[PDB]
């Protein structure tokens, strides 16, 4: 056939570029950082109504500081959370603190180019990983299957990311409240979601210095949802 | 401390006309204290007999482990193991712990198939042969049965007189020996009839 | 884990304002045999470091092998081996330093003491002690076996601390250095007459003494000692 | 490098088949036909060998019937040589069944092992499967009498009467159709040699082209006796159930 | 075409197409200068950004007080190499009490790339670096290919629109060769240089990266309000 | 054990 | 010292075990329970080594579990002895040898007999009608010699284990805190709260 | 050792070997999962073109895991063998070091591990299996039904089918299935798993096979007879 | 045999103020009745504001600094160039003593700095990596002579207030880096006197905000 | 001198702060409880360094199964993954004397002593005192089930005392913690030497003594 | 060493 680590004419590795389809055709997740935390929103997607909706866990907790949001093959995505979890309570057993948002993120993506004839292929899931630390405060990275990282203020991964992220583009700002971030997740995951966006089908997740990382309960999110509509029904 | 004098036990073989015997006593112990006297030491694998003295673990293990083999040759073989190719495969399992071997004192026993030759054979621990025309002793009173079979013993003795002289060897050795008794058994091998008997002996 | 056979007793040296001396008798012992008499353990390497080295010979050759696999290996694809990337006296003590405590953390260590002196790039002055256990120290004097108990407190009456050093010539650092090999010759029973001298100095180089002998010794005393107290005879 | 060369014997076809068992299945449909009849107090095991000479020595020949134990027995369809590394690996877990726990291995459990190791050859390794199918014919004292069948996938289903190899299909029918649960030994016999006589390729069937085994409780009291049967025996059967 | 599947294959003209589509990655990565005196050697570094949301990805990492390097290509690739390079220096401080001479630096990479060419299975290294550095034999710097071909330079440039930045430097060799003792106008040639490769997009204070080692300089990198005094 | 000329 | 007892009557097997756990001069309990029960109608008492014990005892339950859940059958008592003995006879020659003495009484449906195994820590195995380990094995051993009969009821049983531990008591010079007792039958396996 | 990438990705960005293994399960026989408010009931299809079958000793399609919980499969009959020796195990392994068995949600999460890993690792192809995994957590009351697939994605279900025409019976499912009020007791929630099957199964002799499982580990199958009384029953009441 | 171990004997000192710590260890290293130099460093700036002394077995004190100065490097590539804290520090150096808990570093390990509240830290650790924060601690051959002096005059132990006949204790108060210095240069002049292998001289190690400053004073040398 | 010992009101942990080299005191102020969770407690006894190692990776292992399984650690658990851990060291020559004390819904208040010998062992009290442990308080006269929550204190701060006067090695001060459902909380650190006197004239205890 | 209630 042809090598796994194989390189194209363009200088692109076959491989990790086809991992990146994959990822496109994934659920939507979208990361919003501001000065007050950072929101962490995925579409559920269930494939039935059958389907018991809340089993679907696309945002994981890696640390009480570090939150994590998945797009892709998302089985693919259990050995990654499993590699942040010992390496962020590993770090915390060698050195007595928390581990920086950057380095964690790092450690993950040191898994990402390890495929070969090691693992058969690459992941083909991408991570948002939201965090706060001391030295460089509440922090929003992009974790891709080729090993590289971007920092983003806000990102959209998945089905829906390219309209997501134009709608990121005019919305953000660096003065920006929570409670601004949470409605701004919703209002841009109801745009490109292909169902009707309720409580059941979208979930929400923040990280604040003060109470950490939190998944939402389905009551306060439904509230939530409720504010957006009225907000936009006001002009 | 001795591996080879926990349990206790002893095993006598002797050849006759036409014939051979095998006995062993029934005791198990822990030293001093007696634990069992249905501890047999005879095991047979077809017409081949086998008894084993020593750390009882190694004598259950051995068993089983021969009766694993001796399975596997018949299938293959499509025949029963004989007495002179078992006393090989007894030789070459012990000598494969050489330096970690079984605390045991082996003594086969039976009647080639074919020939109708009677043979008896010993072991040490680590799979050396002793292929005695006459009588094969083993265990904790092997000087006492040394003394008992060299003396009593005579060639060509009837299947009958032969069990009358392999009794009185094991049942007064035994009698000499704290770590032995709690009963006997005697086995009276001819070329298609096995005949097995139970000893009344003290039990002090 | 081993015993030492062949073994070689103190190897003495000293900094003085130029640069370091070092010196070693020529005699590899077998327990109280005195069998080889033409053993070299000052071994040079370049023209700014030597190695003195006491203690199992057999490992002293491994050393010196070492040592010689350490020039030829420095070399390789370096233009500048001969100048500005040669090897230091600093470079090559740390290396020693590294196996001698490798090998001993193995429990199967290099039976030795270990003094290397030279100049380094600046004009400093180096001298530092290794041993079988990969303890290192650094001082103005420093001597193995023997040496330590009988060289050092003669040397440290020439140079007592660091402000010393500037003060003492190479002429007064030598005499002191020879005056103590006299010293060991007397009194350590594993000792002999012949041995190797070493200066290294900032302007004058590497000079290497060889077939040096202990002379000027006192012995016409003895002839006046008679008997273990009350003997006249 | 060697990747050019690797016929990847353990991937799936677009349809979810893999390629090598489907085709090792295939070589199993050319073999000689062997067929298994469980009956209340016993169990057949009749087998055909392929096309035989008047040279080949019969009576010390085995291809199709082996002893795994005294109390389970295989017949082989396909490559005789694959059956015999898969026959003393079975021979083995049988003994080291009962070095562990001093009782025979119940026929299931020595089944479902070498079904096992079947299947590791089509999930990984990238060496091709054992293209061999079994009919296992067992007794153990929790079951009683046992019928499997074992194919290169690593599948094993259980079997009142069932056929492998050659003509499958066409035996499968007549033992369908002439099968009843009450059906004893001697009956049982007589149907095995029936359905090998109207399904063979050859033009009679004849004592010198068959393997016979039967395992009876035909034994003296309360216990299994195995029945290699010998050339002549093989000969009287077929003049008693009156097929020469 | 038909011996370009691995590494191991050659092609009939003697061709290793794999380390070629390998040297191909480093073009399509962002530019990056390196440049030196007889007492500083500077690194200048165009950073990328995704979009607009998105920080700028870090070109420069430090190898030891006295080395560091610039990336262009496959960043994992960098700290892969870099993180050897990292060992290789502390190797050397640890056991021989030494600085690793820039030279030999190179050796090692080459040597570490060269075998990824020649082994089935594995591949090239997807990305280029410049390394700098100050040993005992003054200012040095290197340009590193995956090829396994290490080259001591003047001055170099590695990415995309390389070419411009190359041409200035080989013009400018006779005047920032002799800027001795004046880090400030040797960043200043290096930024100038840099500003040749430029097309729409002009240098700004989150876009540019510049490092400096010298003579009494440790290996320093400079980002954010720390460059807008070379803007 | 041992047999032991 | 610990105390581990086993009488096989006509129609079950009781195993009576001390309830003391002392490391040197210190007692660290007074109401352990040395027992596993391994299947429904098989029940392991242990007695030695601090640690060896329970691991050795949970390990074996594991593996019977586990023999249970796949064939959908319980292991006869011969066949759940023979395990244990091949996996104390496999630790002798091991790096670090499990230092446990064992007694297995089990309840054999297939038979309808209740069995009793005497397992040392050498993998050493009899079927006997009553068994101990340790010093109390000799006392118990002399005076069930005399009393013990094959025919005994439960109830019987119970009264001898009962002259057996309060004999223990006088004569032995530990302290071992009372012994907890489980009988084994057809019905399963259930622990005598009054003794 | 054979190192071989069998799981790679297609430029549209597919793994067809986890695909092709998807497609095995649709050729497997069919099975389904509905849990009740104090149950979960395991239907299973057995294709009737096997006759002349000892059904004393063939393979059953529903198995013991833990006491408490039970794992149905379609897909390669050979491969669903491994999964459950590896769940059998971990059971056991979780309760010698935690002192408690498994949750049902945990057993699922090691099985859909294990088929992920054959997904990524090299030499191996994915299990051609999908799985419902049910039971009830230590005491717990609350119904549990998990299904996984080749590709190691796993989720809990009202109820649930995979196999062979699944795509029927998941109709007949998502339209008879109340998620405000489920099958209050065992007899309407093996009704309902019944007729679901019946929608598929051809005849409802031989062809059906049921397990009940209640909380603190209380597992029965059902038997021909007691099967056939649900079959009779339902089609009397469809004539009408 | 061969004996992997020796002692090279000395004493190390740490004393902890507000806003500053201490780190103090003689220069005399000695092998038996043999002084093998008057002047060898035992005190280190490992960088980020942290002093350890490794006091035992010179060659497991000289290996275990190493190891800690390349971790403290590791951190700043690993970790964005972040700031190495005095307890993180410890931490470390716990897993790097425990990592030889079979083949232990025979060495009494000291390190001192200021915590991220900018007050003063000294951590104490045994040979197989036992820690615990401290306001004083001395290590090593002399350890059991100077302890005894700062417990009565670091935390004024067994001083009471005069005219209330042991009802109220002294009361606590952090000492002056003029204060601390004169009692670690009387805790070493007392130990020279009663100890044969300490003496020739004393390096002492201050910490503060504005860095890691060095004290040198001369012991007797017999 | 460690004790942990079970009543109505949850679980008193009482242990000393004297670290001993021979017949040196090292230190009087070590902290012999160990924090591993909010809701979870770990003495020390026997090596400072065993203790305070595997103590603290046992806090990471108890971390690890929080976030895998969303749920809080039993005790039963958190005990059992000490145990055997040093296990696999055993005869290695770790010394290990701890009790992991913690409450949880599933469990209620429990104690587990964990042995460097592989020994572990549920218990409703349990006592380290010089080099024995013990299943017993080191007064046990005074323990009562139904004890007010500042009278339990009490008790384990006066069982610490006794023990502390007679035993040489046992000494500093005492440290109490109280565990309830809702976490532990921590009930301050005694110097002996004040608590000493203290008790004696409010008790007229120690008469022996002469103060 | 070492320290060890």
């Amino acid at each position: 056939d042809r090598g796994v680590s194989t390189f194209s004419p363009e200088g692109r590795l076959f491989q990790v570029e086809y991992s990146l389809e994959a990822i496109k055709l994934g659920s939507t997740a979208i990361g919003i950082a501001t000065k007050e935390g950072v929101v962490l929103g995925v579409e559920k997607r269930a494939t039935s109504p059958l389907l018991e909706s809340d089993s679907i866990e696309k945002i994981v907790e890696i640390d009480r500081h570090i939150g994590c949001a998945m797009s892709g093959l998302t089985a693919d995505a259990r050995s990654m959370i499993e590699h942040a979890r010992t390496a962020a309570v590993t770090h915390n057993l060698y050195y007595d603190e928390d581990i920086n948002v950057e380095s964690l993120t790092q450690s993950v993506c040191d898994l990402a180019l390890r495929f070969g004839e090691l693992m058969s292929r690459p992941f083909g899931v991408a991570l948002l990983i939201a965090g706060h630390d001391a030295d460089d405060g509440y922090q929003l990275f992009h974790a891709e299957p080729s090993g590289t990282f971007y920092r983003y203020n806000a990102k959209a991964i998945g089905s829906g990311s390219e309209g997501a992220q134009a709608e990121l583009l005019n919305e953000w700002h660096s003065s920006l409240t929570l409670k601004e971030a949470e409605l701004l997740v919703l209002k841009i995951l109801k745009q490109v979601m292909e169902e009707k966006l309720d409580e059941n089908n979208a979930q929400l997740s923040c990280i604040t210095k003060q109470d950490g990382f939190k998944i939402y309960d389905n009551e306060k999110t439904a509230e939530l949802i409720k504010e957006l509509k009225e907000k936009e029904a006001a002009e | 401390s001795d591996p080879s004098s926990i349990n206790g036990g002893i095993v006598v073989a002797m050849t006759g006309k036409d014939c051979v015997a095998i006995a062993c006593d029934l005791r198990l112990g822990s030293q001093s204290l007696g634990v069992s006297n249905k501890f047999e030491k005879i095991f047979h694998y077809g017409h081949v007999f086998l008894g084993i003295t020593g750390l009882a673990t190694d004598v259950t293990t051995l068993n089983e482990m021969f009766r694993y083999k001796t399975n596997l040759y018949k299938l293959k073989e499509e025949r029963a193991i004989e007495p002179e190719t078992f006393t090989q495969l007894v030789s070459s399992s012990l000598y494969e712990r050489r330096f970690g071997p079984y605390f045991v004192g082996p003594v086969v026993a039976g009647i080639n198939s074919k020939s109708g030759k009677p043979f008896i054979a010993g072991f040490d621990l680590i799979g050396c042969i002793d292929e005695a025309k006459d009588f094969i002793v083993s265990g904790t009173a092997s000087d006492q049965l040394f003394g008992m079979c060299e003396s009593l013993y005579e060639p060509n003795l009837e299947p009958e007189d032969l069990f009358e002289t392999i009794s009185q060897a094991l049942l007064n050795a035994a009698d000499r020996d704290a770590l032995s008794g709690w009963g006997a058994v005697v086995y009276i091998i001819k070329k298609d009839e096995v005949v097995k008997r139970y000893l009344k002996m003290r039990q002090d | 884990t081993q015993q030492p056979i062949v073994t070689g007793t103190s190897v003495i040296s000293m900094k003085y304002d130029n640069g370091v001396i070092i010196a070693a008798d020529n005699l590899g012992s077998y327990g109280s045999l005195l069998r080889f008499n033409g053993v070299e353990r000052l071994i040079p390497v370049g023209d700014n470091t030597v190695v003195g080295i006491s203690g199992d010979i057999s490992d002293m050759q491994h050393i010196e092998r070492l040592l010689k696999d350490l020039v030829t290996e420095n070399a390789y694809d370096n233009p500048l081996a001969d100048a500005e990337e040669a090897l230091e006296p600093s470079y090559i003590f740390e290396y020693l330093a590294t196996v001698m405590y490798q090998r001993r953390s193995k429990m199967n260590p290099l039976w030795n003491a270990i003094i290397v002196a030279g100049v380094q790039s600046n004009g400093d002055q180096f001298l530092r002690y290794v041993n079988l256990l990969g303890v290192t120290y650094s001082s103005p004097t420093l001597a193995t076996g023997f040496g330590a108990h009988m060289a050092n407190p003669l040397l440290r009456k020439v140079v007592d601390r660091e402000s010393d050093i500037p003060k003492t010539t190479v002429q007064v650092a030598e005499e002191a250095i020879v005056n103590a090999m006299r010293v060991l010759y007397y009194r350590d029973a594993r000792s002999s007459r012949n041995f190797s001298l070493a200066i290294i100095d900032k302007n004058t180089g590497l000079t290497f003494k060889k077939n040096l002998q202990v002379e000027n010794m006192k012995w016409d005393f003895a002839k006046d000692i008679k008997g273990y107290g009350t003997q006249k005879i | 490098g060697s990747r050019r060369y690797d016929s990847r014997t353990t991937i799936f076809s677009p349809e979810g088949r893999l390629y090598q068992v489907e085709y090792a299945l295939e070589s199993i449909s050319h073999a000689g036909t062997a067929i298994g009849i469980m009956a209340s107090d016993g169990i057949v095991l009749a087998a055909e060998r392929k096309v035989t000479s008047t040279l080949l020595e019969q009576d010390t020949s085995t291809e199709k019937l082996y002893k795994l134990n005294d109390k389970i027995a295989v017949a082989v369809a396909g490559l005789t040589a694959d059956a015999e590394i898969l026959i003393n690996t079975a021979r083995i877990h049988a003994q080291n069944y009962l070095k562990t726990y001093n009782e025979d291995i119940p026929v299931e459990i020595l089944v479902r092992r070498l079904s096992d190791i079947k299947q590791g050859y089509t999930q990984h390794g990238g060496l091709r499967p054992f293209g061999v199918s079994f009919i296992y014919a067992g007794y153990d004292d929790r079951y009683g009498y046992q019928l499997y069948t074992s194919n290169p996938s690593g599948n094993y289903t259980g079997w009142k009467a069932i056929s492998v190899g050659a003509n499958t299909s066409a035996a499968q029918t007549l033992l369908q159709m002439d099968y009843k649960d009450d059906m004893k030994v001697d009956d049982a016999i007589e149907l095995a040699l029936k359905t090998l006589s109207k399904t063979t390729d050859s033009s009679a069937l004849t004592y010198d082209r068959l393997e016979f085994a039967t395992i009876r409780k035909g034994a003296n009291d309360g216990e299994v006796y195995q029945k290699i049967f010998k050339p002549q025996e093989i000969k009287d059967i077929l003049v008693k159930t009156g097929i020469t | 075409n038909n011996y370009d599947g691995d590494t191991v294959t050659f092609s009939p003209t003697g061709r290793l197409f794999q380390v070629e589509y390998a040297l191909e990655a480093i073009k399509q990565g962002s530019v990056t200068v390196g440049l030196r005196s007889n007492t500083h050697a500077v690194l200048v570094a165009l950073k990328r950004n995704a979009d607009e949301l998105s920080s700028y990805q870090k070109k420069i990492i430090k190898c030891d007080e006295h080395m560091g390097l610039s990336l262009a290509g496959l960043a994992p690739d960098a700290r892969v190499l870099s993180n050897y390079l990292r060992q290789q220096c502390n190797y050397s401080s640890l056991v021989f009490n030494r600085k690793l001479a820039v030279e030999r630096a190179g050796h090692l990479l080459c040597d570490k790339a060269q075998k990824n060419t020649q082994s089935y299975g594995g591949r090239p290294y997807g990305v280029g670096l410049l390394i700098i550095g100050y040993d005992k034999s003054g200012a040095h710097l290197l340009e590193f290919q995956p090829s396994g071909n290490v080259t001591e330079l003047y001055g170099t440039a590695i990415g995309a629109r390389s070419q411009g930045a190359k041409t200035y430097l080989e013009r400018t060799l006779d005047t920032f060769i002799k800027i001795d003792g004046n880090p400030d106008e040797l960043i200043k040639a290096g930024v100038e240089a840099i500003s040749q490769s430029l097309r729409d997009e002009s240098l700004t204070v989150d876009n540019l990266s510049i490092a400096i080692v010298g003579k009494d300089t440790p290996f320093t990198i400079y980002d954010g309000e720390a460059v807008a005094k070379y803007i | 054990x041992f047999l032991f000329x | 010292m610990d105390i581990i007892l086993g009488i096989r009557v006509q129609d079950s097997v009781i195993l009576a075990s001390s309830k003391a756990v002392t490391r040197g001069i210190s007692v660290l309990k007074d109401s352990d329970d040395k027992t596993r029960q391994l299947s429904p109608h098989t029940l392991m008492s242990f007695a030695g080594e601090a640690g060896d014990t329970v691991q050795f005892a949970e390990y074996i339950q594991a593996n019977i579990q586990l023999y249970s859940i796949r064939e959908d059958y319980e292991l006869s008592p011969q066949a759940v002895s023979s395990f244990v003995r091949q996996e104390l006879a496999k630790s002798i020659r091991s790096r670090r040898p499990y230092q446990v003495n064992v007694l297995i009484g089990g309840y054999d449906k297939k038979k309808n007999k209740p069995e009793l195994y005497q397992i040392d820590y050498l993998g050493t195995k009899v079927e006997l009608p009553y068994g101990a380990h340790g010093y109390s094995g000799f006392y118990t051993f002399s005076l069930l010699d005399h009393h013990y009969r094959p025919d005994m009821t439960t109830e019987e049983g119970l009264d001898l284990l009962k002259l057996c531990v309060q004999e223990l008591e006088k004569r032995m010079p530990m302290d071992f805190k009372g012994v907890i007792v489980k009988i084994v039958d057809k019905d399963g396996i259930r622990q005598v709260d009054d003794f | 050792g054979y190192d071989r990438a069998l799981s790679i990705f297609s430029p549209d960005g597919h793994i067809f070997q986890v695909e092709y293994a998807l497609e095995a399960v649709k050729r497997g026989t069919c099975a389904v999962g509905v849990k009740g408010k104090n149950c979960v009931v395991l239907g299973c299809e057995r294709r009737s073109t096997l006759k002349l079958q000892d059904t004393r000793i063939t393979p059953s399609k529903v198995s013991k895991i833990d006491s408490h919980v039970v794992l149905s499969f379609s897909g390669l009959n050979a491969d669903s063998r491994i999964l459950i020796e590896k769940a059998r195990v971990e059971a056991q392994s979780h309760r010698l070091t935690l002192e408690d068995p498994v949750t049902v949600e945990y057993l699922t999460r090691y099985v859909a591990g294990v088929q992920q890993r054959y997904t990524q690792s090299g030499g191996v192809r994915p299990f051609g299996v999908s799985t419902l995994i049910a039971g009830f957590d230590p005491r717990d009351d609350e119904p549990k039904l998990y299904q996984t697939e080749p590709s190691g994605i796993y989720s809990s279900w009202s109820a649930q089918t995979i196999g062979r025409n699944s795509k029927t019976v998941r109709e007949f499912l998502e339209k008879n299935y109340d998620r405000k009020e489920p099958p209050a007791t065992v007899e309407e929630c093996v009704k309902l798993t019944v007729r679901s099957l019946l929608e598929v199964v051809q005849t409802g002799a031989k062809n059906i096979e049921i397990t009940v499982v209640k909380p603190d580990s209380d597992i029965v199958a059902l038997s021909s007879e007691e099967i056939n009384q649900y079959v009779t029953q339902i089609e009397q009441e469809k004539q009408e | 045999q061969f004996n992997p171990y020796g002692d090279n004997g000395g004493t190390i000192l740490g004393i902890a103020g507000e806003d500053f710590a201490v780190l103090a260890g003689d220069t005399r290293n000695i092998t038996d009745y043999s002084i093998n130099s008057r002047y060898e460093p035992k005190v280190f700036d490992c960088g980020d504001n942290i002093v350890m002394s490794a006091n035992g077995f010179a060659a497991d004190g000289d290996a275990l600094v190493k190891r800690f100065k390349n971790s403290v490097k590791w951190y700043h590539f690993d970790h964005n160039d972040k700031k190495l804290s005095i307890n993180s520090a410890a931490r470390n150096i716990q897993h790097l003593l425990y990592g030889k808990r079979f083949f232990p570093y025979y060495v009494h390990t000291i390190i001192a700095g200021l915590d991220e509240d900018g007050k003063g830290a000294v951590y104490s650790f045994d040979p197989v990596g036992s820690y615990e924060r401290e306001q004083c601690r001395a290590g090593g051959a002399a350890a059991s002579l100077i302890m005894p002096f700062l417990d009565n005059q670091v935390n004024f132990k067994n001083q009471y207030e005069p005219g209330t006949n042991g009802k109220v204790k002294k009361p606590l108060k952090y000492l002056s880096v003029e204060e601390v210095i004169k009692l670690v240069r009387d805790s070493f002049t007392s130990a020279t006197e009663r100890h044969i292998q300490v003496g020739d001289g004393l390096e002492i190690l201050i910490v503060t905000k504005d860095g890691v400053r060095k004290e040198f004073y001369e012991l007797k040398r017999d | 001198t460690t004790l942990a010992f079970r009543f109505q009101g949850g679980i008193i942990v009482a242990v000393d702060s004297r670290a001993t080299a021979g017949n040196w005191v090292a230190s009087q102020t070590v902290k012999k409880v160990i924090e591993i969770n909010p809701f979870l407690l770990g003495t020390m006894a026997g090596g400072a360094a065993d203790c305070q190692f595997w103590e603290t990776w046992l806090g990471s292992q108890c971390r690890l199964h929080e976030l895998r399984e969303k749920e809080r650690i039993s005790v039963a658990a958190a005990s059992k993954i000490l145990s055997n851990l040093v296990y696999q060291y055993k005869g290695a020559g770790l010394s290990m004397g701890t009790m992991i004390c913690g409450y949880t819904r599933k469990e209620g208040p429990t104690i587990y002593y964990v042995d460097s010998d592989g020994t572990r062992l549920k218990g409703d009290i349990f006592c380290v005192v010089s080099g024995q442990t013990f299943a017993y308080g080191v007064l046990d006269s005074n323990y009562k089930w139904d004890l007010s929550v500042e009278d339990a204190l009490y008790l384990g701060k006066r069982s610490i005392l006794a023990a502390a006067h007679r035993d040489a090695y046992s000494g500093g001060s005492v440290n109490l913690y109280h565990v309830t459902e809702d976490g532990w909380i921590y009930h301050g650190n005694h110097d002996v030497g004040e608590l000493f006197w203290k008790v004696k004239e409010e008790e007229g205890s120690f008469n022996n003594v002469i103060g």
